[PDB]
RNA sequence: CAAGGAUAGCACCGGUGAUUGGAGUUAAGUCGUAACAAGGUACCCCUACGAGAACGUGGGGGUGGAUCACC
RNA sequence: UCCACACCGUAAACGAUAGAUACUAGCUGUCGGGGCGAUCCCCUCGGUAGUGAAGUUAACACAUUAAGUAUCUCGCCUGG
RNA sequence: AUUGGGCGUAAAGCAAGCGCAGGCGGAUUGAAAAGUCUGGUGUUAAAGGCAGCUGCUUAACAGUUGUAUGCAUUGGAAAC
RNA sequence: CAGCUAGUUGGUGGGGUAACGGCCUACCAAGGCAAUGACGUGUAGCUAUGCUGAGAAGUAGAAUAGCCACAAUGGGACUG
């Protein structure tokens, strides 16, 4: 079959102190819009950890978007590289 | 001085000011507020009529007018004309402009258009001081 | 060939041999070394072709742990360069990038420009004909 | 035919025992309108010997201008102290696109098209150093082919 | 469940206010002469005290100081 | 004014010149290490001064200890 | 003053230092391809702008055809 | 304008909604955002576009067109 494709982000694990939870950090390098160099950004996003996938922190985590799960939760995670931490 | 720098804290415009600020208050007069809406032309009444004194090089009496506007604020505006039927208390129209012999003087009361009467007495230029035609 | 001073490079590999350049340009003099990076090596072959230079040559150490190129400026018999002047564009920091379209024409042509793109360094003229641009290191007429 | 005309005529003046000498400086621009163009700053008592002296130096310094399908070849910036005057070539019909100091040293040197900007100071001495410094730094583009061993400007 | 009403104490902002402080602008006011020359006690900076007022003096710091002078 | 212990945190706190890095004539002193070996003097590597071309500057002047050719980062300026 | 300015004497180098975060950063090899370049596709409403033409006595004006910019996805390039 | 937030953050069962959802409910936990600017104050309908500028862009959001919100002020609901 033929299925629209979600939006994915690759971030880093920043804290997990709660039930289920992960909220992990993304990094962009967008422009600047007058002077025209790079500027690194951080925002927060969280995900939920169901099962088979725990993504404790300092972990390298990949996320893809979701339906949303609850308030401010939107994301979920997947594969995980460079397991550590 | 650098693009980080730059990046951090850009680059602030000075700021412009008007050169006839209390042309520019509107007062609602229910709600009681002043709003910034800027206005050509505005009408006040006189308070107190009377002469000054050019400021350094200039030696003349020159009438002025302590005016109050449609709005709350009182400005010093200067007649612009030989004679005048201002009686200390008249409702005058007053344009923008600014006498350099007196200080602090930045408006012009615009002659026959409204209770002050034209300039007689005038072919040149007379389009400026209100004056009909002689025909 | 042998050497006697220590030599010593900046970090940033462009401006570093174009001060060097404009420096012997503006004092006569006509031979200069520095330390050999590769982005170096290819500038100096294209201004080399382009025939701003006498001639570049590469060097290594005998342990083959450091190579340092020295090259000549191009004088005529009364003594004055071909280089008029150097002005380098991609920075660090701001470094400039520009599509085929926005690609300069330096002098209206009688200059060269230096565009690094996917094939390494590569002249205004020859960009323009492969139709692709790139990083656009300086600007040497 | 080296025509002339003056750009500026001022009254300097120094201060003796009681009084003050006055006397005129004109600056003159004389161009032949096909190559040749230079600049006189003189002072006199009067304006007829100082236009006479100020003449007299421009055709003592005159220098050659090439000039390319009647404009100039490549953009130049011309420094004179804190005067810095803008020169970019134009396309045939554009005509002079300067002002003062500049349009006369253009319009006597012979240029038909040229796009002019006064970046810095508006002192016509100084731009009208910086105007000469800008034309006279030009290159040709048979000079660079000769330099780089190029073939006569070709690709 | 709940607009609204009553009661109550905090939060921020605005107008005005006897009286009072300084400021700017002012052709021909009064008191001195602090600064510009070695400005007649070289000046200036920080600071403390004192005096109608410019300012005076102590402590430290500078030349953005005059003369001086060497064959 | 001096001493001990606690504050104040300002100066014409000046080279009126932020720090780092690479390059660009020369001449005259002086201070330290090193090479030779009476001193003196010669060479090399650095510190601190004077004179001085290219180069820069509105001019005075700076001029390998830059105010020159360029890069990086921070601080600061926008009429009285 | 990103394109496009300055800080010795004109406004502007903090009194000096130790410095976390940020910005920048020696040489060579390999991988991936986040920046960078390029091909295909979807879209960026119409009107407006620019170029051409028609109709109002020509114009103003009306109509008509062409005309970019950015985002996303997919396929390559590997110099920085 | 340096802290703001207690349905605020998260988990379990159920209810409600066209739908997912602290949207609501009962239980269990203390989390969530914030110097890369929360929160507070002031101001403002947003956009295609109008005017200006060589360009980067500055400024107003006339007419008209897309979207949002309102119908004296503040709440609730029927029909569909
Ligand atoms: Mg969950
Ligand atoms: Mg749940
Ligand atoms: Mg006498
Ligand atoms: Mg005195
Ligand atoms: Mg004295
Ligand atoms: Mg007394
Ligand atoms: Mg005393
Ligand atoms: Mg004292
Ligand atoms: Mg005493
Ligand atoms: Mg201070
Ligand atoms: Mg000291
Ligand atoms: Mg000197
Ligand atoms: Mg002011
Ligand atoms: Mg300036
Ligand atoms: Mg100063
Ligand atoms: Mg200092
Ligand atoms: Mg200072
Ligand atoms: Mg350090
Ligand atoms: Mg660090
Ligand atoms: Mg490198
Ligand atoms: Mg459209
Ligand atoms: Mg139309
Ligand atoms: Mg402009
Ligand atoms: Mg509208
Ligand atoms: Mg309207
Ligand atoms: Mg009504
Ligand atoms: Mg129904």
């Amino acid at each position: 079959m033929k299925r629209n494709q979600r939006k994915v982000l690759i971030g880093i694990v920043k804290s997990t102190k709660n039930a289920k939870t992960a909220t992990v950090q993304v990094e962009s390098r967008f422009k600047h819009p007058l002077y025209h160099k790079s500027v690194v950004r951080h925002k927060k996003y969280q995900a939920h950890n169901e099962g088979e996938v725990l993504a404790k922190d300092g972990d390298k985590v990949q996320i893809v978007e979701t339906r949303p799960l609850s308030a401010t939760k939107r994301f979920r995670i997947a594969k995980i590289i460079e397991r550590a931490k | 001085a650098t693009i980080a720098q730059l990046i951090r804290k850009p680059r602030k415009k000075k700021k412009v000011k008007s050169k006839s600020p209390a042309l520019h208050y509107n007062l609602n007069l229910l709600n009681k507020k002043v709003t910034n809406v800027y206005s050509p032309l505005k009408r006040g009444v006189c308070t107190r009529v009377g002469t000054m004194t050019p400021k350094k090089p200039n030696s003349a009496l020159r009438k002025y007018a302590k005016v109050r506007l449609t709005n709350g604020f009182e400005v010093l505006t200067y007649i612009p004309g030989e004679g005048h039927n201002l009686q200390e208390h008249s409702v005058t129209l007053l344009r923008g402009g600014r006498v350099k012999d007196l200080p602090g003087v930045r408006y012009h009361i615009v002659r026959g258009t409204l209770d002050t009467v034209g300039v007689e007495k005038r072919r040149q230029q007379r389009s400026a001081y209100g004056a009909k035609k002689p025909k | 060939i042998t050497t006697t001073k220590p030599i010593k490079a900046h970090f940033d590999p462009v401006a570093d041999l174009l001060t060097k350049i404009n420096n012997a340009r503006k004092a006569k003099l006509m031979t200069v070394t520095t330390i050999a990076s590769k982005l170096k090596i290819a500038i100096l072959e294209i201004l080399v072709k382009e025939g701003y230079l006498a001639n570049f040559q590469v060097l290594e150490n005998k342990s083959k742990t450091k190579r340092i190129v020295t090259f000549n400026l191009k004088y005529t018999q009364r003594r004055i360069p071909s280089i008029n002047g150097v002005k380098q564009i991609s920075k660090p920091g701001l470094r400039i990038y520009r599509p085929f379209e926005k690609l300069p024409l330096v002098l209206n042509g009688l200059g060269i420009a230096i565009i690094s793109t996917s094939d390494g360094v590569m002249t205004d003229k020859v960009a323009r004909l492969k139709k692709i641009g790139g990083e656009i290191l300086a600007y040497v007429w | 035919e080296f025509e002339e005309r003056i750009v500026k005529l001022k009254r300097i003046s120094k201060t003796t025992k009681g009084g003050r000498n006055m006397r005129f400086s004109v600056l003159v621009v004389v161009g032949n309108r096909k190559g040749k163009i230079g600049y006189g700053i003189a002072k006199a008592l009067e304006v007829p010997n100082a236009i006479k002296k100020a003449i007299k130096a421009a055709h003592n310094s005159l220098h050659t201008i090439e000039i390319h399908k009647g404009s100039i070849y490549h953009e130049v910036i011309g420094r004179s102290g804190a005067s810095r005057v803008l020169l970019k070539p134009a396309p045939q019909g554009t005509g002079i696109i300067a002002g003062g100091a500049i349009r006369a040293i253009i319009e006597l040197a012979g240029y038909s098209d040229i796009y002019t900007k006064n970046l810095g100071r508006n002192t016509p001495i100084n731009m009208i150093h910086a105007t000469m410094d800008g034309i006279l730094k030009q290159l040709s583009p048979r000079r660079v082919a000769i330099l780089r061993n190029k073939n006569l400007n070709e690709l």
